[PDB]
């Protein structure tokens, strides 16, 4: 009954929110400042205390020391180089050569060492964050999961069963098969379960414009890999980062090959990465260079093939568990109808077969809806199918 | 004529380049050789004129 | 001012009375709460006093710097525009949140300390690739197809407008949609109808301009493309004529086909990254569906494959009815003669004959279009 009475008394208090929130001070929307009620404790003290005693302390780079005396040699970004000194607040220990240090503008002396340069495009491919794919969702390839998982996490979760036995566990592993087989999806489960630094690399990101520019990204990558205690490096589509050296006449594709050779040298030869585990993934493994195929770099060579029957039925149980269906259907008939198929194709049959129930007006799909999915996805889209020339990997 | 020997002792004036203006009587100006600066305006200059 | 998200009672019930009158209670309490400050605080004004105090901290020569790292105890290494970089400190009115590596900041002139951050005026390439307004008329302009229209609404529009069906079904929408057929049959036209229809942010890029002249600039362009497409919201990415990356070779490409290949590798990632993709829809179109790599065509990267056939004559006459709608058609003409003139004419051919016949009318300053306009018009369009 109080139709306007709740309206205007609602509205003058919804406006009267703003009518005193202007009296608070939230207004004068900025160009990059902050709210007025926050920093109010750097108001009289740190305004004259983080400013008036506090310096600028320009950062530099050390060339070298010399004996018997401090007498360091500095280097800066563009300007000249100097003979410089410590402060009293620093020990002469951690002023090792090739280091960035903070330096005052007047006496030009050293205040604090700095962390080295990281080239933060390498920092961009640190994953920082984990996907949600469970090893439950990678059904059909259980022994591949186990044979991978014993290489990936068992020394990391238990570095005693390998020590007390007296073996060094293998460090390198690649994954390969036809496309859509569950390789990338299988890697997402590893990034789900693990805990160390998972630094992903997609191989096409390393193609640079300059000469040898990608190799420095490799070097910085393995440096910040060496900074951590244990680390996991992921590789994807490494056919782009190198197939093989073949060169003749006009030198083509050389810039990729120098990057691939730098990857070889960072994997083996003169002091091993130590506690760094790598993981590759490709579509066609035939093109890859045999020195890259050497163990000590690529110890495990997990195959991903098509599921026989039972892996397929298990995949139907995975992609079909979470949808409203007719109860008394069978999946075994469908796995009889899909001899050569991927889990992507099985998933597309499920996600299409729901849409067949969405076609007319129902809520739960049927066996004949599945039959409408099978001939369409398999046999109507069978013109392309993407698989057979990748079975031979050509 | 006498005033100029005093007035010519003043330092020069920079040339700049307005990118675009923003809030509270300020603009964004980048000199060719140097970097972009956030400066204010003088009172005899209008924002829409900028 | 984003006060409360629970808006669900929807009616003249009393969760609204108690709850809207509850924030109303705390706004009577808020108004008379702040009222004692302007009542009995004559010490400082604080609406501009401390604001002018901050503006007296920061100097007028506000230099613009660049971020490259952050150390948490309000000091970091920032780069000047010259290149020489410092280790200045960060103020407390700088609300450390919009600080990413590569961000534009405001420094002191004297000690170069981090005063403020700067809003970015954005890259022009986003405005280059972003479609602004609705292109043209709706699906009623199309005519004749009527099946794949249901397919495209099925994969794109109905997921947007009705996100209830897929949840009562327990299913996700189909991901990838590709279009193919003979040329000039309406592939771009249907995409214009979708760009009319949707509310998502719409992106269009020709497949020819994917290729570059420098090494890796292609895949970098792809990465920043899907960056732009992701960083908005529920969007739609359209690509036309993606066979042209494989058909023609150009001399501007310093790399060979083994750079085009690597571009297709990075794109082949970006359809199916291991990362959480998000609400990005992809619509693709070509006329040479057989040329390209089927690894890009597999389900998972492209789900729905839609062929566009040549028009049957019944549909052709409908297209004549569309493109001769608002023109002053003289009664001399017979459209059924104009149907079977070419056995395999496209939908563009009809519009070409109609527009060129109108040009033949405007040669003679008339208002209606006669039969011989069409008679020499089909000779002008078809035969050369
Ligand atoms: N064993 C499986 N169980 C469940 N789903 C699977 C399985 N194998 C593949 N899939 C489905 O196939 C899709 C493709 O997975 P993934 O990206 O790992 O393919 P891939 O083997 O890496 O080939 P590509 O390199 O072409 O991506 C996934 O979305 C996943 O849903
Ligand atoms: N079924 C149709 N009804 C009405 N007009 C049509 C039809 N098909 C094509 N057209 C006309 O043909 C013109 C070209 O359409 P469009 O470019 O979409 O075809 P296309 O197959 O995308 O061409 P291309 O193969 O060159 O990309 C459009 O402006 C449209 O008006
Ligand atoms: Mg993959
Ligand atoms: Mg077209």
């Amino acid at each position: 009954t109080y139709s306007r009475q709740i309206k205007q008394v609602e509205d003058d208090i919804q406006q009267l929110l703003k009518k005193i929130n202007e009296l608070t001070g939230i207004k004068e929307s900025d160009t990059g400042l902050a709210p007025p009620a926050l920093w109010d404790l750097a108001a009289d003290k740190q305004t004259l205390q983080s400013e008036q005693p506090l310096q600028v302390a320009r950062c530099t780079k050390i060339i070298n020391a010399d004996s018997e005396d401090p007498k360091y040699i500095i280097n800066v970004k563009q300007f000249a180089k100097f003979v410089v000194d410590l402060s009293d607040q620093v020990a002469p220990t951690d002023i090792e050569e090739g280091m960035r240090v903070g330096v005052d503008r007047n006496k030009y002396q050293i205040h604090i060492p700095l962390p080295p340069k990281i080239d933060p495009t390498v920092t961009m491919m640190q994953v920082e964050e984990k996907p949600d794919v469970t090893y439950s969702d990678v059904g059909g390839c259980k022994e591949q999961i186990e044979k991978l998982r014993e290489v990936v996490e068992t020394p990391l979760l238990h570095p005693e069963r390998f020590v007390n036995l007296g073996i060094e566990p293998p460090k390198g592993v690649l994954l390969f098969g036809p496309p859509g087989t569950g390789k990338t999806l299988c890697a997402r489960a590893v990034a789900n379960r693990t805990d160390a630094c998972f630094i992903r690399v997609i191989g096409s990101e390393l193609v640079q414009k300059y000469v040898g520019e990608g190799a420095r990204m490799v070097r910085e990558l393995f440096e910040m890999a060496r900074t951590k205690k244990a680390c996991l490096i992921f590789f994807d589509e490494i056919d782009a980062i190198g197939g093989a050296r073949f060169d003749d006449g006009a030198g083509g594709d050389n810039e990729v090959q120098r990057t691939m050779l730098e990857l070889i040298n960072q994997l083996d030869g003169f002091d091993p990465r130590g506690n760094i585990k790598v993981l590759m993934a490709t579509n066609r493994p035939d093109t890859l260079d045999p020195a890259l195929m050497r163990p000590g770099r690529l110890d495990r060579k997990i195959e991903f093939s098509l599921p026989d029957l039972e892996g397929r039925t298990h995949i139907f149980k995975i992609h079909a568990r979470s949808m409203s269906v007719e109860r008394d259907i069978r999946f075994e008939l469908l796995a009889r109808l899909c001899p050569n198929s991927t889990g992507a194709e099985i998933r597309s049959v499920c996600t299409e077969a729901g849409m067949f129930a969405i076609r007319a007006r129902r809520k739960i799909a049927t066996e004949k809806d599945f039959l409408e999915a099978v001939n369409k996805v398999i046999k109507s889209y069978a013109k392309f199918s993407a698989t057979p020339r990748y079975m031979t990997y050509n | 004529l006498r005033e100029e020997l005093q007035l010519l002792q003043e330092q020069g004036s920079y040339v700049g380049e307005v990118v675009r203006a923003m809030d509270k009587k300020k603009v964004l100006v980048k000199v060719h050789p140097e970097g972009k600066f956030v400066v204010d305006v003088d009172k005899n200059i209008d924002i829409n004129d900028v | 001012a984003s006060k409360l998200p629970l808006v669900t009672p929807h009616t003249q019930c009393r969760l609204k009375l108690l709850k809207l009158e509850r924030i109303k209670d705390y706004l009577l309490m808020e108004e008379e709460f702040i009222r004692n400050q302007e009542q009995m605080k004559p010490l400082e004004e604080k609406q501009e006093e401390e604001r002018s105090k901050v503006d007296d901290l920061r100097g007028t020569p506000m230099s613009v710097g660049t971020l490259e790292e952050i150390i948490d105890d309000n000091h970091a290494i920032v780069s000047t525009s010259v290149g020489s970089e410092h280790y200045v400190s960060i103020l407390s009115f700088v609300d450390k949140d919009l600080l990413e590596p590569g961000c534009s900041v405001l420094l002191n002139h004297k000690v170069h300390a981090v005063i403020g951050v700067l809003m970015d005026d954005t890259d022009p390439l986003v405005t280059v690739m972003k479609v602004e307004k609705a292109p043209q008329e709706t699906y009623a302009d199309i005519g004749g197809l009527d099946n794949q229209i249901q397919e495209i609404k099925e994969s794109v529009e109905l997921p947007l407008t009705h996100p209830e069906y897929y949840e009562e079904m327990g299913i996700k929408p189909p991901k990838g949609v590709i279009l193919y057929g003979p040329p000039g049959t309406g592939k771009t036209l249907l995409a214009k109808a979708v760009a009319n229809q949707t509310s998502a942010t719409f992106l269009r890029v020709v497949g020819s301009e994917l290729i570059q002249k420098y090494l890796g600039d292609g895949p970098k362009l792809v990465r920043e493309l899907f960056r732009v497409a992701e960083e908005h919201a529920p969007s739609i990415v359209f690509i036309d004529e993606i066979d042209a990356i494989g058909t023609k070779r150009y001399d501007s490409n310093s790399g060979g086909e083994r750079e085009i290949q690597r571009t297709m590798l990075e794109l082949l990632n970006q359809l199916d990254g291991f990362d959480s993709r998000g609400d990005v829809k992809v619509i693709m179109a070509t006329n040479r569906i057989e040329t390209l790599d089927p690894a890009l065509i597999r389900p998972g990267r492209i789900d729905r494959k839609i062929e566009f056939p040549l028009p049957d004559e019944k549909t052709k006459k409908r297209i004549f009815q569309i493109h001769t709608s608002r023109m002053t058609l003289a009664d001399d003409v017979t459209l059924d003669d104009l149907i079977m003139a070419k056995d395999d004419l496209s939908g563009a051919d009809i519009k070409a004959i109609c527009t060129e016949a109108g040009l033949m009318a405007l040669r003679e300053r008339r208002m209606k279009v006669t039969n011989e306009d069409f008679k020499k018009s089909k000779e002008n369009v078809l035969y050369k």
